[PDB]
């Protein structure tokens, strides 16, 4: 017994269908993989394999039937993928490969990543209109999974996430946009479980800590969505009664922490949201106080950004909602964490898979309360050896602000891997990415990309490696 | 600063 797919978005979702049967078709990015024991013979056969595309058989290889055959083959640990959408791409691409070369469409190691990759869950600023819409109507293991947690939220809040998802007149409000980014990072991460990828650790801003808690195997995906839609609800109920002197706003600015001791004399009703990096910091409070802020950040060229809220999460301000919040997750059952976890809300220390449970109610209150510690929870992950660090979002920016904690912890290549952005097709950007994740060596079954052979022109005759 | 196609700092 739990709802099905209400009746406005199947309906909704046959408008959706036929909006895209009429649009121009498009050729699909296809990821071509190449590997050996080194980066020599990798190098080689790359070349080998443009040639042969350059060639007439090769030419008459439809892309699809290359990748397949590719995918089959025994990947090394010298890894390359190009990401081609027609022959000529992917033939400039394997060049770039052969000669050492970089190419936006290219990525290629001389051997794997030594850690797991590190999962970020955060969404805060993310969303935007169609945000998941593509992906829901082309994948359906995407699908399947935004279905189960639309599912969940009907029972918990009485409304249809994907109606929200479906419909081009409807914008995102505070609740509305921190179930989406939930429902989206949930299907997400398990359409990525589905092709072989898991976490070896994640870690959580805000918002995105409920996902992060379901990920980590701490909350089941019932627990998970009573977390997410509990506090979402609360805060834009709050919010909608907040008028002018109650008010707070939320906005980032180019300060550290320590910056902002400096104002924060001076402002004193100022509080400090999230730490974002070792120079950005979220601030919250009085608009005469937040406008005068960004007002001497903006004169002095530093980065600034107001958000639309009435309302500051993670201050004293939400000290009306914590007993109703606390009421509200009665019977969530905390479990023992299957990867390793940076909580950002107990100031950004790490929980090793198989610790003492940390979801309890409590972690929800301290977590909307208190700040945010997200470039301690990333500079700690950094210390310990981590350098792939993947985005579940519709937008990724929070891989940004990662991009500066670990340049300033001295690491200057990380493995940063986004997932989906505005504006970039849907299913390319998950097809990259599971890319990425294939070429650094982490666990990611590369066949599970296309489909199962229907016939003999379903491979092509590749070049041999054995004799 | 931006991302691009392939998931690059661009």
């Amino acid at each position: 017994e739990l709802p099905g797919v209400t009746e406005e978005a199947l309906r909704l979702k046959e408008a959706a269908l036929e909006e895209l049967a009429a649009q121009e078709v498009t050729a699909p990015l296809v990821p071509l993989a190449v590997s050996a024991f080194l980066t020599s013979r990798k190098k080689a056969a790359a070349a080998e394999l443009a040639d042969w595309m350059q060639s007439p058989e090769g030419q008459a290889s439809s892309l699809e039937s290359i990748g397949r055959s590719l995918s089959r083959r025994n990947h090394g640990r010298s890894r390359a993928v190009v990401l081609a959408h027609d022959h000529d791409e992917a033939i400039k691409g394997l060049r770039a490969v052969a000669a050492g070369k970089q190419a936006p469409n290219v990525f290629s190691v001389d051997g794997p990543v030594t850690t797991g990759p590190v999962w970020v869950l955060a969404g805060f600023g993310a969303q935007h209109r169609k945000m998941g819409k593509s992906l829901y109507l082309r994948n359906e293991v995407f699908a399947a999974w935004i279905e189960k947690v639309d599912a969940l939220v009907q029972d918990e809040l009485g409304y249809s996430v994907l109606e929200l998802i479906l419909d081009d007149a409807q914008d995102y409000g505070i609740e509305t946009t921190q179930v989406t980014i939930f429902a989206i990072q949930i299907a997400l991460g398990e359409l990525l479980r589905h092709h072989g990828a898991k976490p070896a650790a994640v870690i959580g801003q805000s918002l995105g800590e409920a996902a992060s808690a379901y990920f980590a195997g701490g909350l089941s995906l019932r627990d998970a969505t009573r977390a997410i839609c509990s506090r979402s609800h609360l805060m834009g109920e709050g919010e909608a009664m907040l008028f002018g002197e109650y008010i707070r706003l939320m906005a980032l600015v180019e300060y550290s922490a320590d910056e902002i001791r400096e104002v924060f004399s001076d402002f004193p009703d100022l509080e400090v949201c999230v730490y974002a990096a070792p120079t950005q910091t979220v601030i919250g409070g009085p608009p005469e106080q937040v406008d005068a802020i960004l007002a001497r950040a903006e004169a002095e060229g530093k980065f600034a950004r107001k958000f639309a809220t009435k309302g500051a999460s993670h201050t004293s301000q939400m000290d009306p909602l914590l007993g109703e919040l606390t009421a509200e997750l009665q019977g969530i059952k905390p479990t023992s964490p299957t990867c390793g976890i940076f909580s950002t809300v107990h100031e950004g220390r790490y929980i090793k898979p198989g610790g003492e449970p940390i979801h309890d109610v409590e972690y929800w209150k301290k977590g909307l309360r208190h700040s945010v510690y997200f470039t301690h929870g990333i500079r700690n992950a950094v210390d310990s050896g981590h350098t792939t660090f993947l985005e579940l979002a519709p937008n990724p920016v929070a891989l940004m602000q990662v991009a500066l904690t670990t340049a300033d912890a001295g690491l200057h290549d990380a493995q940063l891997i986004p997932t989906l952005a505005r504006k970039q097709d849907e299913v390319s950007s998950m097809v990259s990415t599971m890319a990425q994740l294939y070429v650094y060596g982490h666990d990611l079954d590369i066949r599970t990309l296309f489909s199962r052979a229907s016939g003999p022109q379903d491979y092509a005759n590749i070049p041999p490696t054995r004799f | 600063d931006k991302e691009n196609f392939w998931g690059m700092a661009v």
